[PDB]
């Protein structure tokens, strides 16, 4: 119908990888929509990642890979606004998976059938390596303890570009024989950043307000 | 290392619906395994955590994951995954232009007709769809769904001649199904005597789980979104035969008998009761009751044809009189709610508001149109609920569940390949919107209006709550006096047993083993042979 153009806050980091490559969220009315771009000052790269605000994964990502040409990236869905809500089986969240550099985009779908994409990823954790991306779920009640370890790989089989590895949880001494429950925990703090950054953060104050249609 | 016992304490069976394979089974699971360790003070590498499964994957087009442990995933759970559906015969398949995958997950509709059949059993993971029922005697119905001139609506299908309602195929898959979860729990009870059997019903699967409830009642029932209802509504008249068309009395009295034969099963020799929670309420043992979850936005259970008490609960009467089943089951039966602005797990109240909800809102999520407000029609002036569930620690405030009650995310028009509608790919998890489409889409003006924004039925909202499970139903579920240290491998052949992919020879060969109608399920039709012709007249027009 006659509608009002909308108005779009301008392009904020929100997860800054070091110095060159940071995650940038643009084109949004607030922290919940928009784009998220990949950008590296050095190579000046500047590619679309997600069609979707990368503020909705609350989880924690750990990025390690060097590479440029590849890149895997969490696709988060609303819970407040989504398509899938209220669906006989509900929402999956997955991974954007390029290995190009960014112009062909997959995606890998991960987790269970849920009512909730968001508050799934409080409970995972995301590593990113030049071999590929980790992805940890853990189980239990408070605590992230005893975590399920999905490990996915490149290969040029597939159209996605990548491929789950059975041979996992090489996180905890490769050799450990790891038992059906799974390592009770796990440490992390040899991922951990030098910045200390783990989860997305978004400022709401430059989402743009507008008072439009009085009637 | 560390290896811990397991220690469960009592056994539960999640029983999924039609053609459900289980979806909010991962995650009410891991719900209510995390309350369950709040509740009995487990903590460290001692408390319950979920089994985690493998998922899906493409080969393209969606696949249902194998049905196997992740490596690694193995984790103290007491639950029980069941599964149910419905396999075509050896010689049979296409009969009914009904949806069909092998094990694989492959689509009959894509294969050539030489190399189909071959190998890869056709089936369908929680039977069919257009073939639910709300009364227990039509799962042993020699007769499916007949489509010929709102009837049997399951959301998953465009509203607004009969696209994909082919005719069904007989029932004896319910009945067969109930047969083998009637087993698994006297098969329970034959290997371990003094734990606890739980049985956790969705949908159609609530049919199924109270017909094993009538052959061998376990420890405990739940029923969500069930569609049983203990009034023929006009659709019930018209649809179902003579023989499948029940009285009120005894839709009433097969429900009031299963109650009491789960309810024999509350005096085991002396959880420890002898407990008082952090928020000052006494733990409870919850043997031998009968629970009822409620949804009131349900757009399937609330449609015009069913209404059922998956959707309504046990409405009072018009003076606001309890319903007169409660006093049929005795002090057994609870019913709970779960909708926008109710309170859920909080202080018993006797008229517990329905019809109106409270916020001004109408009681139906976008339903304007006249079509749209005859199949789902408001409830009745003033109808009103008894939640005489107990209180829990932690309950839900009405503002946390003020959005609840979902709604059109979008409803504009779509592109036709970059949107959200069924048959596209969602633009954020470059993933399809609903997998299910490849196994129903078998000029392009039809299949061109496979882009109908299917409208969000609060069906599976309440089982797969997080708050719900967590805070609500882990203390609803009873807990044996003496745990035991389980046992290795007997508890997975327990869900190789529930699993039908792994032991029903259904699925091998076809072999329905239909038991017998047990005495608890009455089959006193009511005075209807003149009635249905007259709904039968209205439909002439
Ligand atoms: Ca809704």
């Amino acid at each position: 119908l006659n509608v009002p153009p909308p108005v779009y806050g301008p392009p904020q980091v929100i997860f800054r990888i070091d110095d060159n490559r940071y995650f940038t969220l643009e084109n949004y009315t607030h922290c919940e929509n928009g784009q998220t771009f990949y950008n590296n000052k050095a190579k000046n790269i500047h590619v679309k990642i997600l069609d979707a605000s990368g503020y909705l994964f609350k989880g924690r990502l750990f990025w390690l890979s060097t590479r440029d040409d590849f890149l895997a990236f969490p696709a988060t869905l609303n819970t407040r606004h989504a398509s899938c809500m209220g669906s006989n089986k509900g929402c999956m969240n997955a991974v954007i998976v390029t290995t190009d550099g960014g112009k062909r985009r997959s995606g890998v779908p991960y987790g269970s059938y849920t009512q909730n994409p968001t508050g799934a990823t409080r409970d995972y954790d995301m590593l990113v390596m030049n071999d590929g991306f980790y992805l940890l779920r853990y189980r239990g009640g408070q605590g992230r303890f005893s975590p399920v370890i999905l490990r996915w790989i490149l290969s040029t089989e597939d159209s996605s570009g990548v491929v789950r590895s059975e041979d996992a949880y090489e996180l905890f001494r490769p050799g450990e024989e790891v038992p059906s429950t799974g390592f009770y925990k796990i440490d992390l703090s040899r991922f951990y950043p030098k910045n200390n950054v783990m989860e997305m953060q978004c400022d709401r104050t430059l989402e743009p307000v507008q008072p439009s249609e009085s009637k | 290392e560390v290896q811990p016992p397991l220690q469960l304490p009592g056994l539960i069976i999640f029983v999924h619906g039609v053609n459900s394979e289980g979806e909010w089974y991962d995650y009410a699971e891991r719900s209510l395994c995390a309350g369950l360790n709040q509740r009995l003070g487990l903590e460290g590498e001692h408390g319950l955590k979920e089994n985690n499964y493998e998922g899906g994957f493409f080969v393209k087009k969606w696949v249902s994951g194998p049905r196997k442990i992740t490596k690694g995933g193995d984790g103290r759970s007491p639950v029980i995954r069941f599964y149910w559906g419905y396999r075509a015969a050896d010689n049979e398949t296409d009969t009914y232009a009904i949806p069909l995958k092998n094990k694989k997950g492959d689509n009959y509709y894509d294969l050539p007709p030489e190399s189909r059949k071959a190998k890869g059993p056709w089936f369908w993971g929680g039977g069919p769809f257009q073939n639910g029922c709300n009364q227990l005697v039509s799962l042993w119905s020699k007769t499916g769904f007949n489509n010929n001139p709102v009837p049997l609506p399951f959301s998953t299908q465009v509203l607004n001649r009969d696209r994909l309602l082919s005719d069904a195929p007989p029932r004896h898959y319910y009945a067969h199904a109930a047969g083998r979860l009637a087993k698994l729990i006297k098969t329970i009870r034959n290997q371990h005597p003094e734990d606890t059997v739980t049985v956790l019903s969705h949908s159609q699967g609530t049919m199924i789980a109270l017909a094993a409830a009538a052959i061998e009642a376990p420890d405990a029932l739940f029923v969500m979104n069930s569609p049983y209802a203990l009034e023929n509504e006009p659709t019930t008249y018209i649809s179902y035969p003579i023989k499948e068309i029940i009285s009120r009395k005894a839709r009433s009295a097969t429900f009031a008998d299963i109650v009491k034969k789960v309810a024999e099963n509350k005096t085991r020799l002396k959880w420890i009761p002898e407990g008082k929670t952090h928020n000052g309420l006494p733990e409870r043992d919850n043997h031998g009751t009968t629970w009822i979850y409620c949804n009131p936005h349900d757009r399937v259970m609330g449609s015009s044809p069913l209404r059922s008490i998956g959707w309504q609960g046990l409405p009072d009467t018009k003076d606001g009189t309890p319903h007169t089943l409660f006093k049929q089951a005795g002090d057994t039966l609870y019913v709970r709610i779960l909708g926008r602005n109710t309170p859920c797990g909080g202080t018993p109240t006797a008229q517990t508001h329905f019809s109106n909800l409270g916020d001004g809102k109408p009681f139906w999520d976008s339903t304007t149109t006249l079509l749209q407000r005859a199949t789902w029609p408001d409830p009745d002036s003033g109808q009103t609920l008894t939640i005489n569930a107990p209180q829990v620690p932690e309950p839900l405030t009405a503002e946390e569940l003020k959005n609840f009650d979902q709604d059109y995310a979008r409803d504009e028009k779509q592109s036709g390949g970059a949107g959200y509608a069924y048959g596209q790919i969602n633009p954020e998890t470059k993933k399809p919107v609903d997998t299910d489409y490849r196994y129903y889409i078998s000029e392009e003006m039809l299949e061109e209006v496979r882009t109908y924004v299917q409208r969000p039925t609060d069906h599976s909202t309440l089982p797969s709550d997080e708050r719900f499970m967590s805070r609500v139903v882990a203390y609803d579920l009873p807990i044996g006096y003496c745990w035991h240290s389980w046992d290795k491998a007997g508890l997975e052949e327990l869900r190789r047993q529930a699993d039908w992919l792994e032991s029903d020879d259904y699925y091998f060969s076809g072999k329905l083993t239909v038991p017998p109608i047990p005495p608890a399920i009455k089959q006193d039709v009511a005075e209807d042979a003149e009635q249905r012709k007259a709904e039968e007249k209205a439909r002439l027009r």
